[PDB]
């Protein structure tokens, strides 16, 4: 085929040009605010899907998760559109276990991946940013 | 020379198919947009200075409003280019004077309508 | 027709070059004055932005599942349309833009008129629900500031006289822009920023109710910020009108008879993207410093104190101009 | 005409699914219903940690009125230096609540650069959080401050009052900001008194548990008296912008003492503070484990102590059956007297109002519940 | 002249074929409007000079108040 | 053939246009004093487009007669604002 680039051309923009949904539910919310503040400034940028959320593709679980809060996440990742990529953020969004609390939001929706923390940092969640990047790019190999 | 000009009598070939074409469409919505529509093909027709007289308050204006309560109310059921101001403002003042007095009942008579002030 | 073909094209191009590029402009402006920093990653220089952020949506999904879905998308085209018209009767000299048309004035308001017509076709779709109620709030507050250009545009007329563009660039050789109307210029602003979408009125007609096409809205929307920045510039601010009384001067020491070294072509429209440029740039600090206005709010600024004052203006211009004449 | 006031990001992130009924017009109807969102179960010292993630903002005020509520059930809580470490902090985390606050308020009311300036400011705090913690402890704090802490507090206290001001000359002279924020809020001030309202949220009219009788070393610290001249959301961001230069003007004359002092708590029980001469000083090790293993048991007895912190009024309800951990705890937070107050304060105004209110109001949804 | 004409038939018979409607009518009676004013400027056109073009700024003006007063009409209506 | 062409920017416009539901309540308003604003849009937006023509021919009338009109609508916004405002 040789001009395999055309499939990477899309991928490189996709991954540069992303427009990730603020989902804030409780303390990574704000850790997020730091990281949408004067850090990820350069190629995030994208936020407000809310109105939508047919505009955006990455879906980024940011804070705790109740047992009430289980058909609205559903419904979002639904009205989301087909090139669909999930971020889960916090520890409560991982696996904090209760009653009144689900234990995992991968019962909910899918995630491609996953970052640790109790808050994640600045510096944590941007890293996770650039491994979904990554994915993105058609590289997800096992390390 | 020119046959796209001469046979630029499809604006009543235009116009007989979008008047139909008003009666035809089912919910106003459709029926507004084909006014509009009508009157950009007399607009069309003024090149063959009125025509953009028409798309500012025909479709400007009068066409917008006709949108703006359909929506809004549910109802429903199934030298000098051509100038004009040198007669206006002083040969035909009287009426100028008298345009001017139908425009104060074009907004006061909504204002006596559809008011229930205390 | 090789020679008119060719011409058009790279006037289109530059055109929608420029609004596209303002996305990564307005980003990159307000980054500064919150400290932080606009685009870095994105193609080499940072510049690349736009071109990445139109690509991204046209991969993107359908939006399928209507309420007739041929309306829905008809909005962001007759948006388009408008934009472009508009700028085929923006001149800058003698006759740079073709649309060197015998009543240039009233195209510009001939199109004023149907970026409201198309506004209340885009949130029209899927019933009374999302705010149908909501979307025609912005329209009636897009028909109240349209009635203000269509009152300073009159005023500028009432100065200069002719329905021509080129004409009113002209007469204001003396005194750059229209000097007389110094508050009216900042009113014509005021309702520059109200008409078109930016925050201040972009906020009360798209942030209230829980609130391909995207590269179309935004790209009618930028151009409709330069569109009316460029035409608030040959109304008021002087287009090409560079040095004063020191241009034939320079002009005439190094260049003989005339060749086709045209610089005449190059200084002037060099000198009116500045004034767009400036007005861009006040667009974007006002999106900066300036909280929000309440519907009910927008209503009360215009019909209530901004109609009455602008019709006092044009009440006194021709007393003022029937003493001296 | 009803409508759900977003699913989730209302106004920052919220989460809320306020069911505001707009009747004709946006006159509300207020149903929040919402209120969305194991400190029994875990330890006494378990439960310290765990109480801090429902106001994540102002987190270490969050540990300090918990970390009182159990000094006071213990009846024994004499800390000098790890006193001082409490009056600096509290009026530290105050900083950046009320940064969020104000921010979350201009977000949605169009004024994106002072929500920024906001966040900017709050990454020299950080380092604050980070190099002493990594807090707010019932016998006194985590750790001891480090050598670089008191000797570059300049840094922070010259360039940060002069940017106070920066964000206040942006929204205080407006005609658009000033406008609606005097027209909005309904503080009828016996109805707002009987609604049960604290904090920046009742003394805008001009109504305080900080201060009169104060918890632990804000005693002796000077406190200026917030005015506020009406019953509106203007007053009540000028309250939490006077609170701002307040909890600066504190700073500056609580700078004293600091290195070298008293480190936590004085005794073997309640948290041990050796760490270098803890193997030397073995004795305590069996009391040391227990801490961590069983836990140490507290006296019976119904207990609750208000405290006054950034957000409103933050009280506890530690309630003891005997045993190492308390049998039931309770948080009245100001968070949850919000969606208690939305309904006839909000009554009477618009829809894009409705926006407002919950800046002035103050919002978080851990805290909520 | 022969288009305006036409315009103003199938109005007339579109209006006496309304269907209940009522919206249609006044649309109908909008483009009757536009029908007359086309024939008038034809002739206008064809005599030269400023007198019937006149008339239909006139008629433009008149069509635009009752545009207004019937849309308010309807507005009082429909309570 | 033809003169600038505004259809050849039409055309690849007309080119490029060819190329259960959750989360919220709804299915189920009358703002009163607010259609006629746009009913008031009507009039008043033929009030300053007709004195567009008497604003072309100045320099040859007598401006007298021309402010009259504007008097009679001066004494319009003045008879709608201070008897019924724009209604809150
Ligand atoms: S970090 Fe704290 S949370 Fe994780 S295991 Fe250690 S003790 Fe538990
Ligand atoms: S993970 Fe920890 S950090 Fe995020 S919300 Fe849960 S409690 Fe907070
Ligand atoms: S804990 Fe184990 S070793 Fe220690 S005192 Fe008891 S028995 Fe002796």
């Amino acid at each position: 085929y040789t001009l395999t680039t055309l499939d990477a051309v899309a991928n490189w923009a996709r991954q540069g040009s992303f427009w990730p949904v603020t989902f804030g539910l409780a303390c990574c919310a704000v850790e997020m605010m730091h990281v949408s503040a004067p850090r990820y400034d350069q190629d995030r940028l994208g936020i407000i899907f809310r109105a939508s959320p047919r505009q955006s593709d990455i879906m980024i679980v940011a804070g705790t998760l109740t047992n009430k809060m289980a058909p609205v996440l559903r419904c979002v990742y639904d009205q989301m559109p087909e090139p669909r990529w999930v971020i889960s953020m916090g520890s409560c969004a991982n696996g904090h276990f209760s009653y009144s609390v689900v234990r995992g939001c991968d019962r909910i929706v899918p995630v491609d991946v996953y970052v640790p923390g109790c808050p994640p940092t600045s510096e944590a969640l941007m890293y996770g940013v650039f491994q979904l990047q990554r994915k993105m790019r058609n590289t997800k190999i096992t390390r | 020379x020119x046959x796209x000009x001469x046979x630029x009598x499809i604006t009543i070939f235009l116009a007989i198919l979008c008047t139909i074409f008003i009666i035809s469409a089912k919910n106003p919505m459709v029926s507004i947009l084909y006014m509009i529509a009508l009157f950009v093909i007399a607009a069309m027709y003024l090149y063959l200075i009125f025509s953009l007289l028409y798309i500012m308050i025909y479709i400007g204006a009068i066409a917008v409003l006709f949108l703006f309560i359909i929506t809004l109310l549910d109802i429903n059921s199934t030298t000098l280019l051509t100038t004009i101001g040198n007669v206006l403002l002083t040969n035909n003042a009287f009426i100028l004077l008298v345009l001017a007095i139908v425009l104060l009942l074009g907004i006061i008579g909504p204002i006596s309508i559809t008011m229930k002030h205390k | 027709m090789i020679i008119n073909i060719v011409e058009i094209l790279i006037f289109l191009v530059c055109v929608l070059f420029s609004v596209a590029y303002l996305t990564v402009a307005e980003r990159k402006t307000l980054a500064y004055m919150q400290r932080r920093l606009g685009p870095n990653f994105v193609g080499y220089y940072g510049l690349l932005q736009a071109f990445a952020d139109a690509v991204k949506l046209l991969l993107k999904e359908i939006v399928l599942p209507e309420s007739n879905y041929i309306i829905l998308v008809i909005s962001p085209l007759i948006t388009l349309i408008t934009a472009l018209i508009g700028w085929v009767v923006i001149p800058l000299g003698p006759g740079i833009t073709l649309g060197e048309l015998n009543l240039g004035i009233l195209f510009s308001l001939a199109i004023g008129s149907l970026g409201v017509f198309g506004s209340l076709l885009s949130g029209w779709s899927s019933n009374s629900k999302y705010s149908l109620l909501g979307s025609i709030r912005s329209t009636a507050q897009l028909i109240s500031y349209e009635l203000i250009l269509t009152s300073i545009f009159i005023i500028i007329i009432m100065f200069v006289s002719s329905l021509n563009i080129t004409t009113i660039i002209e007469t204001q050789r003396v005194v750059w822009y229209c000097i007389p109307l110094l508050p009216l210029l900042l009113i014509f602003f005021i309702a520059s920023v109200a008409e078109t979408a930016r925050p201040p009125f972009d906020l009360t007609e798209s942030e209230s109710e829980l609130v391909s096409p995207f590269v179309f809205f935004f790209l009618a929307e930028y151009s409709n910020i330069i569109l009316i920045s460029a035409f608030n510039g040959y109304l008021l601010l002087g287009g090409y009108l560079s040095f004063n009384y020191s241009y034939l001067f320079n002009i005439l020491f190094n260049d003989y008879s005339y060749v086709s070294f045209l610089f005449e072509g190059l200084i002037n429209s060099s000198a009116y993207a500045i004034k767009l440029v400036f007005l861009m740039f006040s667009f974007i600090w006002v999106r900066a410093a300036f909280p929000r206005f309440t519907y009910d709010n927008l209503i009360n600024f215009c019909w209530i104190i901004l109609l009455p004052l602008l019709f006092g203006i044009f009440l006194i211009i021709p007393s003022t101009l029937y003493i001296f004449d | 005409f009803t409508i759900n006031f977003g699913p989730q990001h209302p106004a920052a992130h919220g989460v809320l699914r306020l069911i505001l009924e707009l009747s004709g017009e946006e006159i509300i109807r207020s149903d929040p219903h919402v209120g969305l969102l194991l400190i029994e179960y875990k330890t006494y010292m378990q439960a310290l940690p765990y109480f801090d993630r429902l106001d994540y903002v102002s987190m270490m005020t969050n540990e300090q009125v918990f970390s009182l509520a159990v000094e006071k059930l213990l009846n024994v809580e004499v800390p000098l230096r790890g006193k001082y470490i409490r009056t600096m902090f509290g009026e530290i985390t105050r900083v950046l609540n009320h940064l969020m606050s104000v921010c979350s308020h201009a977000m949605d009311v169009g004024a994106l650069t002072p929500f920024l300036w906001g966040f900017e400011e709050r990454e020299k705090l950080m380092e604050f959080y980070e190099r002493v913690s990594g807090y707010v402890r019932p016998g006194g704090v985590s750790q001891d401050l480090p050598a670089g802490l008191l000797d570059d507090i300049y840094m922070w206290a010259t360039q940060f009052g002069d940017r106070l001001d920066e964000i206040e000359e942006l929204l205080t002279d407006n005609r658009i900001w000033k406008l609606r924020t005097v027209n909005i809020g309904t503080v009828t001030a016996q109805d707002a008194l009987n609604l049960g309202l604290s904090g920046p949220m009742l003394r805008g009219s001009g109504i305080d548990i900080r201060k009169n009788a104060p918890y632990d070393a804000y005693d002796k610290v000077d406190f200026d008296v917030p005015v506020g001249m009406n019953g509106d959301c203007y007053d009540r961001y000028l309250i939490r912008m006077a609170e701002f230069r307040q909890s600066l003007r504190i700073i500056e004359q609580c700078c004293n003492d600091m290195p070298a002092g008293a480190v936590k708590v004085e005794d073997f029980k309640i948290n041990s503070p050796p760490r270098n001469l803890m193997k030397e000083d073995m004795e305590a090790l069996i009391h040391h484990f227990l801490l961590y293993t069983k836990g140490y048991s507290v006296p019976p007895g119904e207990t609750y102590t208000a405290i006054e912190a950034p957000k409103g009024e933050m009280g506890v309800y530690v309630v003891s059956d005997g045993s190492e951990r308390p049998y039931k705890c309770k948080i009245r937070a100001p968070g949850f007297a919000h969606l208690g107050a939305f309904d006839h304060i909000a009554r009477g105004h618009f829809l894009p109002d409705a926006v407002a209110i919950i800046g002035t109001m103050d919002l978080v949804f851990g805290e909520v519940d | 002249m022969f288009i305006g004409t036409i315009i103003l038939v199938l109005s007339f018979l579109g209006f006496v074929f309304n269907r209940r409607n009522i919206i249609l009518a006044f649309i109908c009676l909008e483009t009757m409007l536009l029908g007359i004013n086309l024939i008038l400027l034809r002739n206008s056109v064809l005599f030269d000079d400023i007198s019937g073009s006149l008339f239909a700024i006139v008629i433009i003006i008149l069509a635009g108040v009752e545009s207004a007063i019937g849309l308010s009409l309807l507005v009082s209506y429909y309570r | 053939m033809n003169t600038f062409i505004i259809f050849i920017i039409l055309i690849p416009i007309v080119g490029f246009a060819l190329l259960f539901e959750c989360g919220l309540t709804s299915f189920n308003a009358f703002n009163a004093a607010f259609i006629l604003v746009a009913i008031l849009f009507l009039p008043f937006d033929l009030e300053i487009s007709t004195l567009l023509p008497y604003v072309m021919s100045i320099y040859l009338v007598s401006n007298y007669g021309f402010t009259i009109v504007l008097l009679f609508l001066l004494i319009l916004i003045i008879g709608f604002v201070y008897e019924i405002n724009t209604n809150a």
